[PDB]
């Protein structure tokens, strides 16, 4: 149990990785999810695809900074993910630590209530997109992008945000399949 | 002395980066095969739940101390048997200098591929990266 | 700490193999021989491969021994050795092509030479008993009932 | 329980289809970094017989699949093509290298594919019968798919090499 | 002066292996080999150029029996023979045992056949001693040692009569 | 020399040494046994005593090569001198002393004094005037040697049981093998 995965989550936090005030990213995501209402002339839903689409191509960027860190290998189930993913990945990133539940039989998928969110907690949804934003999409894409570059196919999306006066924050990061890796060169 | 040559293998089963001290692309086919077999032969051949990967493989002159990705990217890289594992310098070279330069300047992506579906076979050292090839150079200076 | 010592074929085939301590089986007979043939192809690849790089001790153990002095090796050019973080396999190729492996569940450069004496001690034991048997076909699998005897007791002593 | 080990080396040229023609039987994936294998499981006299294939193959590594490949080997089942022709001119120029890899006792076979699509073929039947026969080397032939005959080649390598075996 | 265990070991299973070829039962390979035994049994008397010159000279069936035991195998396969039994079930049969035959070892656990070639070499002795035998071996008592086989000595009554006349 | 003490070292090692009279009368009776097998055909007997020699030869370097790891010598002079002086030590208390070398450096004589394999000179006038006895340990040599990758041509000459004097057989290292375990530059 050298480093048990709360432990490890929390070691490196604390005594090594480097930061930026909250505020600073705050304000930037800010403009990107405000940006984008501009953009689609309020069609709150094609700016969640976009935020969705922003968080996958960072996800595959930052997946290989996470493990270059952690040095953690491949896990197969959803589960040791489900945890690696909450006391490492949060932790590491967002100085937060969601947790998992509403499993369902199969292990299908598991949600990931985030109950602080370092993100965007503190906005107060302008009375239009209230019922079509998920302000944190991009934060939900970067999931996809990530499980994806270590093979975990998946599939991650809101069914609450608190901003929407939900009652909590619920990413739900479902499986579909483990891809595999191969090289041809001889009689294909 | 020292190291003898430093390999980077992508995730498609592909050949990133080279090191000495087109021809050379195909030795690098057949180490990547090395790797391969026997990374497979540790994968089944072994008891448990965390699931062995190859951490070092050695010869009668040489030796590949090997560190592979969970994302998939092996860092090869053989010394000249002398030192003790590079485990952490291998390491220490994918974390500080791969992520930084690499992928995380979303200006110009990552080798991945040509969207061609000839990806293991196709694809050519596209990584050159003026610092990564710098600083990497530097960092591995005496050993 | 040995959990499985093996004798493939001088042409590259699976003619001897005992996994024993353990006693957990996840390898099928099929497989372990194409083992044993891939650690031949990967043992040949790494030869090829070499870098543009262009005398054993012997610590009295493994069970008076069979041989106390400094012997020969031979093998300057193959995969000598596999290690991982669960074991750390040991390639003791004879001149005569042999190739007796023997893996250790324990992981880890003494440790090879131990390997080195413990499997130039088996293949000794290989030209006893694999060798004078007036019914062994050679490059043929061993079924052997006095092999297993002399090498289950020499792995028993190492550990 | 196996006694008896058989190393049968399907040896030829890359564009014919020689890897599906193993799989019907092979008993029970397909890594070519050397040598892909298939282990056969046929019962010859209470003796139980592991006929070991390898399916070799080579572009590059010519080099390397030829010298320590070769000689242990009590079967060669090279094949050509009878789509592409470059491929049989080729097994001239490769049987030679059986001559000096594996000693003049290697009982060898030729093979018969792409033998569905004669709609668009090549060499005929023929041409090859001469070439082997010339070479004290037989040839029967089989269907790119369904081509059962090509097993019982097999058998019959292993039959042979049992009574090598006495 | 002596040689190589192992050349001996290497001469005889090519010895054995030559006669497997030849032989269909193994009946014929059993026989056939111990007469390969006889040829040597007989020689080893003929070599007479613990100081029993029984030379011809009658001697009772133990004490060649005894002899043969303990001083053949220490001058044969090296190594005081084990046990030497007179059998408590027919009057002409007899018994000799042995731990591991210096010879048949290498050789696996069940052939028993391949041990009949120490065996003849025990009946040639005899039938030149001038009292012929039978000696069949077997491989069981097996107590404490995998190979430990016993030769059966059945001897023809012609002994048996020699010998009752004069105990 | 060095190779030279080994042998004797070797002899005091853990496979003991057994009466030669045993042995030398397990030979003589294959031998005799042979003639009768082959109607007195002496010189089949050679030819069946040779392909014996060498299926043991084959089987035999293991033992030796096991027995005492040793360089894959360089030419001839390493392996002749090693393999009179050491082999033969080991595995019969004798060390023939190679002689009668020849210009292409293919061959040289193993004369010898001490043949335990027939100390006994029962040469019977009909197969005297033709045939080698101690064939077998031809067989042994290119068994051994054809094993190492030195493909050479072993034969008799003179034999003491036959006619006159010293017995040799010489050894013609012809050609060398290319297929020999992956080894470096070998």
């Amino acid at each position: 149990q050298s480093r048990s995965l709360k432990a490890m989550g929390e070691e490196i936090w604390k005594n090594k990785t480097e930061k930026i005030n909250t505020e600073l990213f705050t304000l930037t995501y800010g403009s990107i999810v405000a940006q984008l209402c501009q953009d689609y002339e309020r069609d709150f839903n094609k700016v969640n695809d976009h935020l969705y689409s922003m968080g996958y191509n960072i996800g595959c960027r930052l997946i290989e900074d996470f493990l270059a860190r952690t040095a953690l290998p491949r896990c197969e189930n959803l589960v040791k993910t489900s945890e690696v993913l909450s006391k490492c990945a949060f932790k590491i990133f967002l100085n937060i630590t969601p947790n998992i539940t509403n499993w369902s039989h199969n292990k299908d998928t598991f949600s990931l209530i985030l109950d602080e969110n370092p993100l965007a907690d503190f906005v107060e949804l302008p009375m239009d997109a209230m019922k079509s934003l998920w302000y944190s999409n991009i934060l939900c894409g970067v999931l996809k992008g990530s499980l994806e570059m270590v093979q975990l196919d998946c599939d991650v999306w809101f069914v609450s945000d608190i901003l929407r006066g939900d009652s909590q924050t619920e990413i739900k990061v479902k499986l579909n399949r483990i891809l595999k890796d191969e090289i041809p060169i001889g009689e294909d | 002395m020292g190291i003898y040559s430093f390999w980077i293998f992508d995730r498609h089963c592909n050949c990133i980066f080279d090191r000495e001290w087109k021809q050379n692309e195909e030795d690098a086919k057949l180490l990547y095969g090395m790797i391969f077999s026997l990374r497979s032969i540790t994968q089944k051949l072994s008891k448990g739940s965390v699931k062995n990967d190859i951490r070092s493989i050695s010869t009668g002159k040489y030796r590949v101390h090997t560190y592979c990705t969970a994302s998939g990217l092996w860092f090869v890289l053989l010394s000249d048997f002398k030192q003790q594992s590079y485990t952490q310098v291998l390491q220490y070279i994918y974390s500080h200098i791969y992520v930084k330069y690499v992928s995380n300047n979303l200006l110009s992506p990552y080798d991945f591929a040509e969207n061609e579906n000839e990806m293991r076979g196709q694809g050519t050292r596209k990584i050159t990266n003026r610092n990564f090839i710098s600083v990497l150079e530097s960092f591995l200076a005496p050993m | 700490a040995i959990e499985t010592i093996l004798v493939i074929n001088k042409s590259g085939g699976l003619i001897y193999q005992r996994n024993f301590t353990n006693d957990e089986q996840k390898l099928n007979s099929n497989e372990y021989l194409i083992l044993a043939s891939t650690l031949h192809g990967v043992f040949a690849i790494a030869s090829q491969l070499t870098p543009k790089a262009l005398i054993p001790y012997i610590p009295y153990v493994g069970m008076d021994d069979f041989f106390k002095e400094p012997f020969t090796n031979w093998n300057k050019s193959g995969l000598r050795q596999l290690c991982t973080d669960q074991f750390t396999m040991f390639i003791y190729q004879t001149l005569t092509g042999l190739k007796f492996v023997a893996i250790s569940s324990s992981v880890m450069n003494l440790a090879i030479q131990i390997a080195d004496n413990f499997l130039r001690k088996v293949y000794c034991l290989y030209s006893d008993y694999v060798m004078k048997d007036p019914s062994y076909s050679m490059e043929m699998p061993i079924r052997s009932n006095l092999f297993d005897e002399k090498v289950k007791k020499m792995v028993e002593n190492l550990q | 329980e196996y006694d008896y080990l058989f190393k049968l080396l399907l040896i030829g040229n890359s564009g014919v289809g020689k890897s599906c023609l193993l799989l019907r039987f092979s008993d029970d994936y397909i890594s070519t970094i050397g040598v892909d294998f298939k282990i056969k499981t046929v019962e010859l006299d209470g003796k139980t017989v592991k006929l070991q294939i390898w399916d070799t193959a080579g572009q590059e590594r010519f080099r390397t699949i030829t010298s320590s490949y070769y000689r242990g080997s009590h079967g060669i089942i090279i094949v050509y093509d009878v789509t592409d022709q470059e491929s049989f001119n080729g097994v001239k120029m490769w049987l030679q290298e059986i001559d000096r890899y594996a000693t003049s006792t290697v009982l060898k076979l030729l093979v018969g594919n792409k033998c569905d699509l004669k709609d668009k073929r090549v060499v005929e039947y023929d041409v090859a019968k001469e070439f082997a026969d010339a070479n004290k080397m037989p040839f029967l032939e089989t269907s790119a798919l369904d081509s059962t005959n090509v097993e019982d080649a097999f058998l019959t390598m292993a039959r042979q090499i049992k009574e090598s075996m006495s | 002066q002596e040689a190589s265990l192992s050349a001996m070991a290497f001469l005889f299973q090519e010895m054995i292996s030559q006669l497997h070829r030849t032989c269909k039962t193994a009946g014929d390979f059993e026989t056939k080999l111990s007469d390969y035994g006889h040829n040597i049994g007989i020689r080893l008397l003929e070599l007479l150029n613990y100081i029993t010159k029984m030379r011809r000279r009658d001697l009772k069936i133990l004490d060649i029996l005894q002899f043969i035991h303990g001083t053949l195998w220490s001058y044969l396969f090296n190594h005081v023979s084990d046990d030497l039994v007179k059998s408590s079930e027919r009057d002409n049969e007899y018994m000799i045992v042995d731990n591991f035959p210096t010879l048949t070892q290498f050789i696996p656990g069940e052939n028993v056949s391949c041990e009949y070639f120490v065996c003849g070499i025990i009946k040639g002795f005899l039938f030149n001693a001038g009292f012929p035998c039978g000696v069949t071996a077997h491989r069981m008592p097996q107590g404490g040692h995998s190979q430990r086989t016993v030769y059966l000595i059945q001897f023809d009554r012609q002994v048996l009569d020699r010998e009752g006349l004069r105990f």
